[PDB]
């Protein structure tokens, strides 16, 4: 031999990502976080008025 | 004899086998039959069983 090889190689991008607009979907089940607590925290009280 | 005395398993290596072109690839297929010994020996203390190694040839 007498050999020395150092090599590089290169990258496949996974999928999934058509638009970075998908993340989005996240502060969709943010806001159904949001949209969730207040329907019972005025259910339960409302039947306690 | 490994059944003599029970190890684990043998894993026999043959040397040529174990020779890379590539510089970091010769040293590695050698470390990784002692891997397997070394996780075992610092779990378990002293009374572990043997890891053996067996070089088809290594001259």
């Amino acid at each position: 031999m007498a050999e020395d090889a150092d090599m590089r190689n290169e990258l496949e991008e996974m999928q999934r990502r058509a638009d970075q607009l998908a993340d989005e979907s996240l502060e969709s089940t943010r806001r159904m976080l949001q949209l969730v607590e207040e329907s019972k925290d005025a259910g339960i009280r409302t039947l306690v008025m | 004899i490994g059944k003599m005395l029970n190890a684990r398993e043998p894993k026999v290596v043959n040397g040529p086998e174990i020779l890379n072109k590539y510089v970091g690839e010769s040293e590695a297929n050698i470390r990784k039959l002692f891997a397997d010994a070394e996780e075992e020996q610092r779990r378990l203390g002293a009374n572990s069983g043997l890891h053996i190694i067996i070089f088809d040839e290594i001259d």
